[PDB]
RNA sequence: GGGACGGGUGAAACAGGAUGAUCCCGCCGAGACCGCCGGCCGCGCAGGCGCCUGCCAAGACCGCCUCUGUCAAUCAAGGGCGAAGGCCGGGGGCUAGAAGGCGAUCAGACACCACCGUAUUCCCGGCCGUAAACGGUGCCGCCCCGCGGCCGGCGCGCGCGU
């Protein structure tokens, strides 16, 4: 890589990008975004590292998927992210999968620098009707 | 016969009421009759938020909690032991 | 079906991005794109969420919207866009056994823009009172939305987009709510959930001037 | 933008992907719905009732050295309202989803689990007149241990506190 198709560097402050957590029940996704979400650097899944489709969202799988992305980003030249994590939301579980908080510590013994920490999470102020029926899955 | 005075509900002055669905199955259940619990927990485990605070470059910042209300309905929250089964003279206690 | 290609970033470069005057740190970052093939016409009316606490290092709740408008000297300049508090401290707000009033209202600026406004308030309980809840009667209600009305159209009614932001940043239409609402009654929390803009005029260039 | 899986499950398999999917971001269109506050709170004859602003008529309660003077209670016949589903005639078409199709499980599974999906779910005008329409307790009226909580209104007392 030239260094013209690098973030310029200064000790001043170190580059910032924002990394997206997707911590489903099914997969987990890592992303890593500049600061306005358009300009892809780096995107791994779980599902790229395990075999069985019972443990895609595991944590062990989002470790070496976070190690792969830690190992492209540094490449690329960034040291800093902000975090989002999300869930599923939209009228769902709401709550956060096993490999959420794998990823995050893969992240910070990873020797990255981080910043803020938010929920990013899809909540309606109303929602439409789930699937289910009225009397639930049953099983 | 009765088995409760309440009927297994609080339902005072009224004939209906909204209906509310389960978080774990998606049952319809009435909003008076679900089980309803605050939660309030970090976003990062207290295992880690030690190792988070050490990596993190801001001065003086604080981690952010989630704020949660989790709804059950009766067979879910006796499953996943939300409540107990108890004695006749202890289901009048309302004391946690 | 699988085909390998070439890797994309040996044909990237960065630009800076620079914040309005308003602000101590003035360096939000950098951006990649492309080499032309134009890259001062992509990477225009692009939108960056940053922090109030490091634009000016009581501020980390609070985040603003900044939105490209011209590039110039290899640089990319912004103006306001939106403003917007953190989900935790939304949360946090509420409470079981307290009544909340959620307003909204439409302002519009001298400089041809039209603000939308929420603003939320809480009642708390007075010192020395018997019950435990806090509710209040319907008339305390009305007042409390009349007055918060008459304080944000005699606070915002002619302002323009600079002294909107310096207000915004330092909390002043927060002071003035707080301050009438507790005439009223009690009066938790008072503050402006968001700020979002409906309409602009199509050329913005001598306000984009002022506030760099 | 970026480049290989994604979806779903107890575990899987049908539908999706180099015609670049999943993921990130911005815009556009339509139609539902009204969250955390939200309750041994409240309103209504019952069925039922929760976005902003404005308009319209109404109602119970309390306070009173206001007015009339038995004008009252309950009721076959008769009249009106009446959840959800259903029907007739027009609009609208996003979620969900009877019927139908398909993948699993099983000895079998035309069921429970997964996926697609018509009527319906929404509005206008009109029929139907049923529910565990339950407090399984008809309406009016009198007396009646003690302790306590909440809602609305009024009065007394002081050291002025909702
Ligand atoms: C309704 C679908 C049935 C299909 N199978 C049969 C094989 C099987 C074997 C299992 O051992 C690992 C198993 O463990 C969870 C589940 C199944 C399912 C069972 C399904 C039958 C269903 N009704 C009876 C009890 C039951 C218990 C369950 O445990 C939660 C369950 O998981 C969804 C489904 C069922
Ligand atoms: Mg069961
Ligand atoms: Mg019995
Ligand atoms: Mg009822
Ligand atoms: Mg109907
Ligand atoms: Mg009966
Ligand atoms: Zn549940």
């Amino acid at each position: 890589y030239a260094p013209e198709n690098l973030p310029a560097k200064n000790n001043n402050s170190e580059a910032f990008a924002v990394c997206h957590i997707y911590a489903g029940k099914n997969d987990t996704f890592i992303h890593v975004t500049d600061l306005s979400g358009r300009e892809t650097i780096g995107r791994v899944s779980g599902g790229m590292k395990v075999k069985r489709h019972c443990d895609e969202p595991s944590a062990y799988a989002a470790m070496q998927a976070t190690q792969d992305l830690i190992e492209i980003i540094t490449d690329r030249g960034i040291t800093a992210v902000h975090i989002k994590i999300r869930a599923d939301g939209g009228t769902g579980k709401r709550v956060y999968g096993q490999g959420g908080s794998a990823a995050i510590r893969a992240l910070v013994r990873g020797g990255i620098k981080i910043g803020r920490i938010e929920d990013s999470t899809p909540i309606p102020t109303d929602r439409t009707r789930h699937k289910g029926g009225r009397r639930g899955r049953r099983l | 016969p009765v088995k409760r005075r309440n009927n297994g509900r609080s339902k005072y002055n009224c004939g209906h009421t909204n209906i509310v669905r389960c978080q774990n199955c998606h049952r319809c259940v009435p909003k008076d009759k679900v089980i309803k619990r605050f939660t309030i927990r970090n976003i990062v485990d207290n295992t880690i938020a030690d190792d988070v605070l050490n990596a993190c470059v801001i001065q003086g910042f604080a981690i952010p909690k989630l704020y949660n209300k989790v709804q059950y309905c009766v067979s879910c929250s006796i499953h996943n032991h939300i409540v107990r089964v108890r004695s006749r003279e202890d289901r009048k206690i309302r004391t946690p | 079906t699988q085909r390998k290609n070439p890797d994309p970033y040996l044909k990237k470069e960065w630009y800076p991005v620079i914040a309005p005057a308003h602000f101590k740190s003035r360096h939000i970052g950098q951006t990649p794109v492309t080499k032309t093939a134009v890259a001062t016409d992509v990477i225009n009316h692009r939108v960056y969420e940053v922090n109030l606490g490091d634009l000016n290092p009581l501020n980390g709740n609070t985040k603003f919207y900044l939105q490209t408008q011209l590039v110039s000297d290899g640089k990319c300049l912004t103006n306001f866009h939106g403003m917007d508090i953190t989900r935790h401290k939304y949360g946090s707000l509420f409470r079981k056994g307290c009544d909340c009033i959620d307003v909204f209202m439409d302002i519009p600026t001298t400089d041809g823009y039209l603000l939308r406004v929420f603003v939320i308030a809480f009642t708390d309980r007075f010192r020395f009172q018997r019950r435990k809840n806090c509710h209040v009667k319907g008339r305390v209600i009305r007042m409390m939305r009349a007055g918060i009305y008459e304080t944000l159209h005699n606070e915002l009614g002619k302002v323009s987009i600079p002294v909107l932001v310096t207000k915004l940043s330092n909390f002043e239409v927060n002071a003035k709510l707080t301050e009438a609402l507790q005439k009223i009654t009690m009066c938790r929390d008072v503050m402006i959930r968001r700020v979002k803009v409906v309409k602009r005029p199509r050329n913005t260039m001598e306000l984009l001037s002022t506030m760099h």
